[PDB]
C-alpha cells in the first residue's frame, strides 16, 4: 500500500518556510489572453503571468510518477496562467489549486460559474 | 534603428569578402539590455530569434515537424523549447535533446549526446543551441570544432526534407566549416544576432529552403573570418525593445504542401517552389526517434 505523497510534502515544506522551487519558465505574452488556467499558448490577462506548463508541474519537477493511473500531466506542452500575487510559487499554486471543468478558469482566481445571475443586459 | 528590430541579420556584402581571421573584439562587450521582469535570457534570445524567423520565408505545413537540439539548461527546464512552442502552429510535432537530463514541454524529449539520437523521418526545421563547455573554459587557435558539428551536418544531408530551414547557433570559437558550406545548400542564408545578446560573438547560422545541393560553393574558413569582420566593425546596440510587443508573435500556419517527389523529379520549377518556402518533399510517415544507450557493466 505504501505510495511517496510529494504533494503533501511540498506542503508541508512550504509551511515550514521552505523556498518556493524556482526557474518556473515565465514566456512573454500580450497580457491581453483569455485569462483561462491552462492553454495551448500563453493566455495571461493584466493580472496573470504566463509560464511554461512541465517547469510549473510538482511530478514533472521532481521527476516522480504523475498522481493518476495513466500518468498523464495536465501541465506538460501547455501554458499556465498564474495569479501576479501568486507568481513567485507556480508549482505551489497548480498543486493547491483546481481548474473549473465548465469555464476553463481557476477555482476562486476567474471561474464565477457561482455568482447571482446578472440583470440581463441588452 | 536596429534597437527596434529583433536582432540583425549579417548583410549580404560580407559573404562576398575574402577576410582573414582574427579575434572578435566587441565593443559593446561589457553591457547587457534591460530583460523584462522575471524573464530569463533564453526566453528573451529564443523570442527575439522566433520574431526573425517570422520575416523569412519558413515553409509551415500542416503537421510541421520541429527538432530542437541543445534544450536543456543548468536549471534542468527547457526556456527555449517553451519559446519555440510558444511560437509554432498548435498542431506542430516538437521533439527536444540535450546531454544533461531536464524537463520540457516538447511532444518527446531524448537525453544524450546528439550523436547517440536516431530518426527514420525528416524534419520540416531544425533548431540548435548546442554549446560545449570546454569551448568557454579552454581556449585554442580557433580552428573549425568537429564535435556536435559533424553531427548537424550529416543530419541537415540526411534529415531536412527540402524546403526546410535550420537555425544553428554559433559563437566565435564554437563554429564549423562544413557547417558554412552547407549554407550554400539553402536558396538563402544568414548570421542573425539578439539583440538582447548583442554583447556576444553569439549568432545564429539560418538555413532559409534547403535545396539539397549548392547553389554556391562556400569556403567555411573564410565565411566564417567575414562573420566577425562584421561584427568587428560593425557595433550592435544592446536592446530588448522587441521583447515588449507580442502582438504579432505567432509563426503564422501558411500551410505549405507537402510532397513525396523523387531526386530525378526535382526539376527548376520546383527548385524555385522549394526557394519561396511554398513547397516540401519529403514522405508523410510516422515520427520515429531514438536515443543510443551504451550497455556496459
Ligand atoms: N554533443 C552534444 N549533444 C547534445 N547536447 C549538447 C552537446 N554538446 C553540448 N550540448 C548541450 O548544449 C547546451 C548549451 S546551453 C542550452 C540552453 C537552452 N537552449 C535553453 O533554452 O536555455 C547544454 O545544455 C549542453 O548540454
Ligand atoms: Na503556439
Ligand atoms: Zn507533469
Ligand atoms: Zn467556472
Amino acid at each position: 500500500a505504501f505510495a511517496v505523497d510529494a504533494a503533501k510534502a511540498y506542503k508541508d515544506y512550504l509551511a515550514s518556510g521552505g523556498q518556493p522551487i524556482t526557474n518556473c519558465v515565465k514566456m512573454l505574452c500580450t497580457h491581453t489572453g483569455t485569462g483561462q488556467a491552462i492553454t495551448v499558448t500563453p493566455e495571461a490577462n493584466m493580472d496573470q503571468e504566463s509560464f511554461g506548463g512541465a517547469s510549473c508541474c510538482l511530478y514533472c519537477r521532481c521527476h516522480i510518477d504523475h498522481p493518476n493511473p495513466k500518468g498523464f500531466c495536465d501541465l506538460k506542452g501547455k501554458y499556465v496562467q498564474i495569479p501576479t500575487t501568486c507568481a513567485n510559487d507556480p508549482v505551489g499554486f497548480t498543486l493547491k489549486n483546481t481548474v473549473c471543468t465548465v469555464c476553463g478558469m481557476w477555482k476562486g482566481y476567474g471561474c464565477s460559474c457561482d455568482q447571482l445571475r446578472e440583470p440581463m443586459l441588452q | 534603428s536596429q534597437a527596434w528590430q529583433p536582432g540583425v541579420a549579417m548583410p549580404n556584402l560580407y559573404k562576398m569578402q575574402r577576410m582573414l581571421l582574427e579575434k572578435c573584439d566587441l565593443q559593446n562587450y561589457g553591457d547587457s539590455a534591460t530583460l523584462p521582469k522575471g524573464i530569463m535570457m533564453n526566453v528573451a534570445k529564443y523570442t527575439q530569434l522566433c520574431q526573425y524567423l517570422n520575416t523569412l520565408t519558413l515553409a509551415v505545413p500542416y503537421n510541421m515537424r520541429v527538432i530542437h537540439f541543445g534544450a536543456g539548461s543548468d536549471k534542468g527546464v527547457a526556456p527555449g523549447t517553451a519559446v519555440l512552442r510558444q511560437w509554432l502552429p498548435t498542431g506542430t510535432l516538437l521533439v527536444d535533446s540535450d546531454l544533461n537530463d531536464f524537463v520540457s514541454d516538447a511532444d518527446s524529449t531524448l537525453i544524450g549526446d546528439c550523436a547517440t539520437v536516431h530518426t527514420a523521418n525528416k524534419w520540416d526545421l531544425i533548431i540548435s543551441d548546442m554549446y560545449d563547455p570546454k569551448t568557454k573554459n579552454v581556449t585554442k587557435e580557433n580552428d573549425s570544432k568537429e564535435g556536435f558539428f559533424t553531427y548537424i551536418c550529416g543530419f541537415i544531408q540526411q534529415k531536412l526534407a527540402l524546403g526546410g530551414s535550420v537555425a544553428i547557433k554559433i559563437t566565435e570559437h564554437s563554429w564549423n566549416a562544413d557547417l558554412y558550406k552547407l549554407m550554400g545548400h539553402f536558396a538563402w542564408w544568414t548570421a542573425f544576432v539578439t539583440n538582447v545578446n548583442a554583447s556576444s560573438s553569439e549568432a545564429f547560422l539560418i538555413g532559409c529552403n534547403y535545396l539539397g545541393k549548392p547553389r554556391e560553393q562556400i569556403d567555411g574558413y573564410v565565411m566564417h573570418a567575414n562573420y566577425i569582420f562584421w561584427r568587428n566593425t560593425n557595433p550592435i546596440q544592446l536592446s530588448s525593445y522587441s521583447l515588449f510587443d507580442m502582438s504579432k508573435f505567432p509563426l503564422k500556419l501558411r500551410g505549405t504542401a507537402v510532397m513525396s517527389l523523387k531526386e530525378g523529379q526535382i526539376n527548376d520549377m520546383i527548385l524555385s517552389l522549394l526557394s519561396k518556402g511554398r513547397l516540401i518533399i519529403r514522405e508523410n510517415n510516422r515520427v520515429v526517434i531514438s536515443s543510443d544507450v551504451l550497455v556496459n557493466n
